[PDB]
């Protein structure tokens, strides 16, 4: 579906710059170490102290979050 | 003996039916298998009697008992494979060719044959032969007696079986009497197996060539004998029907008109024998209409080869020049490259003329003989070829030509495409072929619907047969194979190939799932003819930057774009939605279908052929995908390609979700009857 | 009766590397010893 959205998508605008002509008138090096990344990550694909702080730092986001929705509830009540 | 009974007792049927009994009939799969076996039974033991035959003749009870056999057997007009086989192998029994090839071990050979040393061989085979029972298949009766009477008559001119050599004439006389020539037209020849194995091609002809050249005075009396009946036909015709002599003709015109071993036997019927080119002259001699139709096609029959094709380019081109003939009689030869290009050049004038005396249904018949006839000759003799293309007071190209743009029936307008593409077969003749072509504005090339359009929506639509379309996609493919040129038609349009394509594309194409087929091969083949000219128009087509940067042409005046690299517009149609490519998958879940049943011929080659070609354009997509997608992203056209890969995993309509690679798969479970489609496939 | 090609060849380009890296987040993702929880 994805894939013909996007054949679709292309005939739209087509047919969108046609309706706009006929009446109205009158880096790849890059990519491919990229590419090399990604398969070398699929490849790859085939301490007990931290988890108190760490724990700690997402509690205290999970708080944080809180007001923040908060914030943002207000301001709708006050639009 | 406990061959033939055993061949003679495995009925598939009764099998089937005692199997069915006992419920012992398994899947459409195990029937074809255990039937398929059985098959496999009956032909080897055939297979064996056969090679026996080939290796050691049968002994004198061994082949009444096979004459018994095949007295008894049945046709359906055609024989049985299995039925072909038989009287093939006691063909191959009672022939007696080996006494006239001059190989030295001539003694040997005699001693090895059984036919030289056992008499009553010779008794009780002529008297099974001679007694008047008809076998139930009464042609085969007459078949198998003008071989027993060749076979007489080539042993009579050995000095030990005189007490036979007056049977012989008599028996081909019974045999005449039994449509021997139309047994042998129509029963084995008309058989789908005869042209199967070569051995069998040369047993006929080699009966065939003996006919005439065994026994001249029969010949002369069966042609003494038409001509006194064409006398009297036509003293019926004008007081307002055998056809021997036709059959004969069809019958000698098509047993050569194949040579798989390539043994050149027809090179007996020219002379660079003697009877043989003599009957080829005679028969040409005031040629009545009613035989002009058969004996092209005899003729045709007659070139088979490179050499026999030369001397029949020879025959007619001879008899076609200026010549003095017939003490001033009104027409010489009614079979001569005169009358067949003079009567043409008439035919054309009379037409171009009238652009009503429209051709009468026989000469119709006739000239498509003759076409085919030429057709042939042009094929199997390159000389020929440059003979007849060459012949100045012919000029047949520009005949043709002519006759084309004229209201012809369709059949004929066939016949003078299939001559046109027997010459074209040398690369200089299709150089002004395609320049000629480009010319005389047979498709409409430059829009000053006429032509070939309307006469396919209206006429190859009604009558169900789209022979038309067929030929002209087969033009166009010829051509394009011939590097058709960039500037197509540059000065009266937009230079590019786009009229022709989309004509292809969007009305032949696109539309064959909705025309009505008489012949239902026909959707099949249309698909195609199509497929091929798209193919050879993308393995051609090299992705260049020039492509999509839309070249301004100054054609009547009006800046149009230049058409790109040839496969850049069907790219375009199969890197997006396009029907044709949905088109193309349908076709392929439908050949997936249809493969699952496991089903015989009906269309079936053309089928295979049409989805390999299927399977080959989507692997060109694949290969030139990356350079056209480089090149499309490096020229920016605001069109959106998606790599071939995504589509393929799209959600078929049929299918209501992603089979179509699974689909694709499924060909490879009939591998081992498919060899071709799982090759593709698996690339 | 130029200079936009090569901008939507550009944009055609940047298509195609986000796409990249896209696939990059992804086989990241699929790579998630404790280092790697």
């Amino acid at each position: 579906y994805k894939r013909k959205l996007m054949e679709l998508s292309h005939r739209v605008l087509q047919v969108l710059i046609k309706q706009e002509i006929q009446r109205k008138s009158g880096f790849k090096g890059r990519l491919n170490e990229l590419m090399s990344q990604i398969r070398m990550q699929n490849h790859f694909g085939a301490l007990r102290e931290i988890k108190q702080h760490l724990k700690q730092q997402q509690e205290g986001v999970s708080h944080l979050i809180s007001i923040i929705k908060d914030n943002h509830e207000d301001i709708k009540l006050i639009e | 003996n406990k061959i033939l009974t055993l061949i003679s007792q495995i009925d598939v049927n009764n099998e089937f039916d005692k199997l069915k009994k006992e419920r012992g009939l398994g899947n459409k799969k195990h029937r074809k298998e255990v039937s398929d076996l059985i098959k496999e039974c009956q032909q080897s033991l055939a297979h064996s009697l056969y090679s026996w035959s080939c290796q050691t003749p049968l002994n004198r009870e061994d082949t009444l008992l096979l004459i018994g056999y095949l007295e008894k057997v049945t046709v359906e007009g055609s024989l049985d494979k299995v039925n072909l086989t038989l009287l093939m192998s006691l063909l191959y029994c009672l022939d007696v060719g080996f006494l006239e090839q001059g190989t030295d071990d001539r003694e040997e050979l005699m001693k090895q044959a059984s036919m030289f040393m056992d008499r009553q061989y010779i008794a009780a085979i002529h008297n099974r032969l001679q007694n008047t029972q008809p076998w139930k298949s009464p042609g085969m009766q007459a078949t198998v007696r003008l071989a027993w009477a060749l076979a007489l008559r080539g042993i009579s001119q050995f000095s030990e079986v005189l007490e036979f050599s007056e049977a012989d004439e008599p028996m081909a006389e019974i045999a005449i009497g039994g449509n021997v020539f139309l047994f042998l037209t129509e029963a084995v020849v008309g058989s789908e197996s005869f042209c199967t194995d070569e051995f069998f091609i040369r047993r006929i002809h080699k009966l065939v060539t003996d006919f005439p050249t065994l026994m001249p005075m029969k010949v002369k009396q069966l042609r003494n004998r038409a001509e006194e009946d064409a006398r009297l036909i036509q003293m019926s015709m004008q007081m307002g029907l055998r056809r021997d002599l036709e059959h004969l003709l069809l019958l000698i015109g098509e047993l050569y008109r194949k040579d798989p071993f390539h043994l050149e036997l027809a090179l007996e019927y020219w002379c660079p024998q003697v009877l043989l080119s003599k009957f080829v002259r005679q028969m040409s001699d005031l040629l009545p209409a009613t035989l002009y139709l058969p004996y092209l096609k005899m003729l045709r029959g007659l070139a088979s080869g490179p050499q026999c094709a030369h001397y029949c380019f020879s025959l007619l081109k001879a008899n076609g020049g200026s010549s003095a003939e017939n003490l001033q009689a009104a027409g010489g030869s009614p079979v001569s490259w005169d009358h067949f290009f003079h009567s043409l050049m008439l035919y054309h004038e009379h037409l171009r003329r009238d652009l009503l005396r429209g051709i009468t249904q026989r000469e119709l018949d006739g000239l498509i003989a003759c076409l085919q006839l030429t057709c042939t000759i042009i094929d199997w003799s390159e000389s020929a070829r440059l003979a007849l293309c060459e012949h100045a007071q012919w000029m047949p190209v520009v005949v043709i030509l002519g006759l084309l743009q004229c209201s012809i029936p369709p059949l004929l307008k066939a016949e003078l495409l299939k001559t046109l593409a027997a010459f074209g077969k040398s690369p200089e003749i299709a150089a002004s072929l395609w320049q000629s072509l480009e010319y005389t504005q047979i498709l409409q090339t430059v829009r000053a619907g006429v032509g070939i359009e309307v006469e396919l929506n209206e006429i190859e639509s009604r009558c169900e047969e789209y022979p038309l379309t067929r030929a002209f996609c087969q033009l166009i493919s010829t051509l394009v194979e011939s590097s058709f040129p960039t500037n197509l038609g540059a000065g009266l349009r937009a230079p590019g190939f786009e009229p022709y394509l989309q004509f292809l594309r969007d009305t032949v194409f696109l539309r064959y799932r909705t025309r009505a087929y008489r012949r239902a091969a026909e959707k099949w083949e249309v698909a195609e003819a199509v497929l091929d000219v798209f193919y050879k128009l993308l393995k051609d087509y090299e992705p260049q930057p020039e492509d999509f940067v839309d070249q301004y042409v100054e054609l009547q005046g009006e800046e149009r774009v230049a058409f790109k690299p040839p496969g850049f517009s069907l790219m375009h149609h199969l890197l997006n939605e396009s029907p044709m490519l949905e088109l193309c998958l349908s076709l392929m879940e439908e050949g997936v279908t249809q493969l699952d049943t496991y089903a015989p011929f009906p269309g079936k080659k053309h089928l295979e052929k049409a989805v390999a070609y299927c399977f080959m354009l989507l692997n060109l997509t694949l290969q030139k995908e990356n350079r056209f997608m480089d090149l499309l992203r490096e020229s920016h056209l605001s069109m959106i390609v998606t790599p071939l890969e995504q589509l393929l995993q799209g959600i078929n309509p049929r299918s209501k979700k992603a089979d179509n690679v699974v689909n694709i798969a499924r060909y490879l479970c009939h591998g081992n009857s498919n060899a071709e489609l799982a090759f593709e496939s698996a690339k | 009766q130029k200079t936009y090609k090569l901008a939507e060849n550009i944009d055609a380009q940047l298509k195609r590397m986000a796409q990249d890296l896209k696939e990059v987040i992804e086989h990241l993702n699929t790579s998630a010893n404790p280092l790697q929880q």
